[PDB]
RNA sequence: GCCCUGCAGCAGGGGCCAAGGGUGGGGGUGUUCACCCAUUAAAGGGGAACGUGAGCUGGGCUUAGACCGUCGUGAGACAGGU
RNA sequence: AGCCGAGGGAACUCGGCAAAUUGGCCCCGUAACUUCGGGAGAAGGGGUGCCUGCGGGUGUGUAACCCGCAGGUCGCAGUGAC
RNA sequence: GAGCCUGGGCUCCGUGAGGGGGGAGAAGUCGUAACAAGGUAGCCGUAGGGGAACCUACGGCUCGAUC
RNA sequence: AGUGGCGAAGGCGCCCGGCUGGAACGGGUCCGACGGUGAGGGACGAAGGCCAGGGGAGCGAACCGGAUUAGAUACCCGGGUAG
RNA sequence: AUUCCGGUUGAUCCUGCCGGAGGCCACUGCUAUGGGGGUCCGACUAAGCCAUGCGAGUCAUGGGGCGCGCGCGCGCACCGGCGGACGGCUCAGUAACACGUCGGUAACCUACCCUCGGGAGGGGGAUAACCCCGGGAAACUGGGGCUAAUCCCCCAUAGGCCUGAGGUACUGGAAGGUCCUCAGGCCGAAAGGGGCAUGCCCGCCCGAGGAUGGGCCGGCGGCCGAUUAGGUAGUUGGUGGGGUAACGGCCCACCAAGCCGAAGAUCGGUACGGGCCAUGAGAGUGGGAGCCCGGAGAUGGACACUGAGACACGGGUCCAGGCCCUACGGGGCGCAGCAGGCGCGAAACCUCCGCAAUGCGGGCAACCGCGACGGGGGGACCCCCAGUGCCGUGGCAGCCACGGCUUUUCCGGAGUGUAAAAAGCUCCGGGAAUAAGGGCUGGGCAAGGCCGGUGGCAGCCGCCGCGGUAAUACCGGCGGCCCGAGUGGUGGCCGCUAUUAUUGGGCCUAAAGCGUCCGUAGCCGGGCCCGUAAGUCCCUGGCGAAAUCCCACGGCUCAACCGUGGGGCUUGCUGG
């Protein structure tokens, strides 16, 4: 009977939205809690050593990340075991090479090349909202993250909206609104990965979550839930995608 | 099963056969019961003393049960003493 | 000890065999029958699950009476008409609910002294 | 539960003493110069296999079940058993002939590289064959179609020069 | 305490002098005796009105009541049982 | 003719003769067998005093006779003797 | 709240002097019940009897032959 | 007296009278699906047997005899208790 | 291959059972050349007992001292911090919200991690190491002196919790929730530390959220028994309280008599559950040790301390049952961890090498450690690929002699391979050399109507049946058939079997219609019109882990195996 919590991880028991050969050894990296989800993450050994190649051992891959090579959302990560997710920048100055993190028509996590000057923003989704002693507004938005407005700008902020920030400094830029003609591209589920515009919203009684209706960028029609949803711009997107 | 042998037999045949089955008692080491077991091959009895160690098999009959000609045993001898029966009449082999 | 953890018996009547020890998660702890004190006031402290805290008085002296309002603090006579039990009221103890005596007059507790180390009480009409 | 087992690629048959099935089996074993009965029912396996696969998708309704029917034909193609303008129903006419000739000691043999099935078997053991750029050592290998005009002698192979007394008596034939 | 031995020693057989002291506890049976158990240095045997009822007990035996078996026509009887 | 006896507990005796043990009331629980009526109070187990109060039944009743409850307290022992 | 003792409840196996029927095996002894109208047609239900197969009585059926 | 009839089956035969159950036929009568089968439960149910009380001609288990038979606990004959 | 064959008669047609013929698992007889791959090897009987060695450490960038070498550098123990509650092993107990799936917590806790907002003020103290004495057989352990810290305590401030009266700023489907104001009270922080340097790195405390891991609740699903029929008494509910991290008869005081059950309660039996596995044309029948998820346990039973987390597998206390040392005073241990040994049995391996790969703990890092893991050794574990010669002339009826060829395999050697080896792979020399057995031979059922021996004896026989002096059936030889590095025997499951019958069986005479009827539950129910949309059908959203199964392409010579992608499986649940 286990006492205690996890600190091992199989790998046949890994998450499906990892590339990584499960039959040929039989421990994997267990990550960190950190600021995105188990399912919706993978640590940063993985990338540095079986996605870009830049090593073949993890002493290697652990001495180029203590080594302050490996920039995420701006700063130095030197811990091999924190999650990297979607949304997330990847940048290495001594190769000038950019990368955003996004998953494909199957689920799976994928580093798409992106230039210098996008590679200084990165969209937030807002999750919730909350009062704070003096009368502060927290917004608690998707990678974890929290973030303070006043009191009186906070009806310019809602629950699915987003915000696009620098990401170093974290200063706010270019809010973009949940609306009926809005561009959004779906993280998660049956239809991830693809994207279009708001056509519809839905809602249900007793706790049953809200439903969203999207038009593809060529005639096509599908549903999803409102929560996979992620704002990207009112009728152009606002960073490269695939 | 293993088992330690007790006492020599001869069970008369069916009718309408003639013909004696040479066959031994043995008292079984699991449990210490006694069943009846048959000695196949011509002078195989002659290979076998008492005291001496044997392993018992199956007969091989309808219902996990007896053969043909004679009914009430079940059981056959495969080893004595740790060396195959058929070696033992073939003469390919001399018991300790 | 208290384990406080599940019942060996089905509603239909029937019995549950206990299928693996006592977790130290389940256990409870001994009352805190709380008396009115003579010339001091005892509070035990106690360490709790996760690292946290809880204090308990044992014999109390002062009460916070409320009314409309404003509160005040005074001292704590003989208790009237504890409806949890019967023995209670005799044994001077104090509980939620319970119903005192104090210089001001009578007065509802509306605490949980053996969870909070204090008695606060609404004045009555 | 139980974990899984690795299971034979071969089936024997229901009945072991069967005059017909005896005869046929002796005849094609002989003419093929095949070890044991165990490699001819690797080969009807193979067969029954494709022939399984034909009943199943015919006439059956999907965008997988025309994927996979495709994936058969064109299989099939490049094997070497059917033509590039096949249709489904011309599975249930092929034979354990078919892939008895698909291999590559039959091969060596029709291409005239050797005199006699043993001999082919002889030399592609020893390694005086080779396969495109490739010598292999396994006689039922099962040579493709965009591969059976690449078969010759290994290059370092006394069977590599002209004048090897045996290659003259094997083209005496020829 | 001594003698012979088919007494090496440990123990055994057989015999001589010696009656000063010891020789017990339990199970079945009315029992004496005999039998068995565990201990013990060994757990000897006899006499004294088969020592001892103006000392005890009263289980047996041997009156008057009653039952069984057998014998007898019967009344009845039995060094037969209860 | 009576009372008490450490440790052991029928080794006594024909034989547990004699003596001892149990004991009133309320509650729990109750076998084989059976002529279904009994066995049966089977067996076995727990409680009981004094004081301070609270309730019920019949009754017109702060008349009388009965049935329950809580709390406090003393002793080796509360059907304390009979 | 272990453990010890104690009084009960249920249930599987364990062991026991000795009795009853059952089954095989040799076929030994007494009879001749069943197959033909088997020499008293056979069979069911109930009751009584007898060394044994069986006999008898009341009611039933044909799975009974003949004129 | 039937190769007949009535009854859920078991079973029911002299005549007359009373009380009662069911079915067939005929029907521009009434109701308007109210139906089928039925675990479990229930009621009826030859002969024989048992209990209590009455009766008892004939027949007749048991039993008593006479014959046959190698033997006869049987078949046949004469009596006869229960029923 | 959606299959049949033998057996009841003097001969025939049926019914019905037995047997043959196929696959998988365990044990075993005889026999055995090579390589590769894989999730195989004390599970079945004893969750029985254990000698010896190992399986959990690390930090000098937290502190003081001591020793060795030129204040500096190396080494040792102590104090202190983190971890040791994971990983690893087994299947006894458990018929249960234990498991699976869908949901909920607005009824809860969470050290290490992430983000944001804020803080680090003032004092004090003890004591290991060390020095002087020791006691004790050991296990262990006393006194005095001296001392430091990221050790311990106190004050302050922030902050946490309870209650009451108001305002209605936030989320959500919905506020006993969050925010603002006022009041009365309880508890009550912090290491401005270490390093580099002329500010940076690693760290400490508080608050709001997240993440990770758990706790609790519900709906649905999942063995056999009636020769087990009534069961339950805190039992079912309510009011008020206590306790808990938290809801709750979880526990208590009082008020009621409720709860389950022939649609099978209760009781008993057996059993870890699932993903999955074997078999079969399928419908279906059976199993669920090895890999993954979950549960439980550490000789049997109970109870506690410390910690974010335990009622603790290599920590503690007691009882029972076993054992070991002893100076007899007292002390210590339980391999269901890796090797290894005893015993029980029909039935299961070396007391080996390494942290080079994957991972975990500690550490700023460099790195250290790990019987996890990796690597070899032994084993007729499973699968894939091969071998024990080929050619030509002649001869006989497949084999002989003559001549020639090759070297997978065998013997030896050099490289590469490997943590180091070994195997394997390239190459060189030698040489047809070095390498077939097991069962059967009357009919099912394939292959002798040959020789000898024995003579109802001996022996054979799944079943039918052979043997009594001429044996195609026993034993041996000579021939021949089947499979073939494998081939036979014994037990178990599926199929054979339409002998369990939904698909898809039978009841006059072969087994089988209650003696007849009435009717309760249940099952089955005439025709037309209107409505509803529970069942039913279509479409679309969120779920049903991975591995395992099917197909194609690609990489180890091909393959078994591994990788990429498309389908399936998950017997189904749920929003429109």
């Amino acid at each position: 009977a286990r006492k205690g919590p996890k600190r091992h991880l199989k790998r046949l028991a890994a998450p499906t939205s990892w590339y990584i050969h499960r039959k040929a050894y039989k421990w994997a990296v267990r990550p960190s809690p950190g600021p995105h989800s188990m399912k919706t993450s993978i640590p940063l050994i993985y990338i540095v050593r079986d996605y870009l190649g830049y090593a073949k051992t993890a002493r290697e891959a652990r001495k180029i990340l203590n080594e302050g090579k490996i920039l995420v959302d701006g700063r130095v990560r030197k811990d091999y075991k924190f999650p990297v997710g979607i949304m997330d920048v990847v940048s290495i100055p001594e190769t000038g090479e950019h990368y955003r993190v996004l998953p494909n028509r199957i689920g799976k996590l994928i580093l798409h090349p992106i230039s210098e000057e996008e590679a200084k923003l990165k969209p937030f989704r807002i999750n919730n909202k909350r009062m704070v002693k003096g009368a502060k507004v927290q917004l608690n938005l998707h990678d974890g993250s929290n973030h303070l407005v006043s009191l009186a700008e906070k009806d310019a902020y809602k629950t699915s909206y987003t915000v696009i920030m620098q990401v170093p400094e974290r200063q706010i830029v270019k809010v973009l609104p949940f609306e009926v003609g809005a561009y959004v591209f779906v993280t998660q589920g049956k239809n991830v990965a693809r994207k279009g515009k708001i056509v519809e919203v839905r809602q249900f009684p007793m706790g049953w979550p809200d439903v969203v209706t999207i038009e593809d960028e060529n005639g096509e029609l599908f549903d999803t839930l409102k929560e996979y949803a992620f704002v990207i711009g009112k009728d152009k997107p606002e960073i490269s995608l695939p | 099963a293993r088992g330690i042998v007790l006492e020599k037999i001869a069970v008369e045949a069916k009718q309408p056969n003639s013909a004696m089955r040479k066959a031994v008692r043995v008292q079984l080491i699991k449990n210490g019961k006694v069943v009846t077991a048959f000695t196949p091959g011509d002078g195989a009895i002659n290979h076998i003393d008492e005291h001496d160690e044997v392993i018992i098999e199956g007969i091989g009959g309808p219902k996990g049960g007896s053969m043909g000609d004679i009914p009430g045993i079940r059981y056959k001898v495969v080893k004595v003493n740790r060396v195959s029966l058929k070696e033992l009449v073939k003469g390919r082999k001399e018991k300790p | 000890a208290i384990w406080q953890g599940r019942s060996l018996k089905k509603p239909s009547g029937g019995r549950i065999i206990l299928a693996r020890k006592k977790r130290k998660r389940e256990l409870g702890r001994e009352p805190a029958n709380t008396k009115v004190g003579e010339d001091r006031e005892k509070r035990k402290i106690i360490r709790t699950y996760g690292g946290n805290r809880k204090v308990r008085l044992v014999e109390a002296l002062y009460a916070n009476v409320f009314e409309g309002g404003k509160g005040k603090k005074v001292k704590i006579l003989n208790v009237v008409e504890n409806p949890a039990n019967r023995q209670y009221a005799r044994r001077n103890i104090i509980t939620k609910g319970a119903i005192i005596e104090t210089e001001i007059g009578k007065a509802i507790v509306t605490s949980r002294p053996g969870q909070d180390g204090v008695v606060n009480a609404v004045l009555i009409k | 539960g139980d974990p899984k087992r690795q299971r034979k690629k071969y089936e024997t048959p229901s009945h072991p003493w069967i005059k017909e099935r005896l005869d046929r089996e002796r005849v094609l074993k002989r003419n093929y110069a095949l070890k044991n009965k165990k490699e001819l029912w690797r080969h009807e396996t193979q067969l029954k296999e494709f022939r399984r696969r034909a009943r199943r998708l015919l006439a059956a309704r999907g965008k997988q079940a025309e994927i996979e029917r495709q994936q058969l034909l064109q299989r099939l193609y490049r094997l070497g058993l059917l033509p590039a303008d096949a249709v489904l129903d011309d599975v249930l006419s092929l034979t354990v002939e078919d892939v008895l000739e698909r291999r590559l000691q039959t091969i060596v043999y029709r291409k005239g590289l050797a005199r006699t099935m043993k001999q082919a078997r002889q030399l592609i053991v020893h390694g005086h064959i080779e396969v495109n750029g490739q010598v292999i050592r396994s006689p039922g290998y099962l040579v493709l179609r965009e591969e059976e005009d690449t078969i010759t002698y290994a290059k370092g192979s006394p069977f590599a020069k002209e004048g090897h007394p045996e290659r003259m008596v094997i083209e005496q034939a020829k």
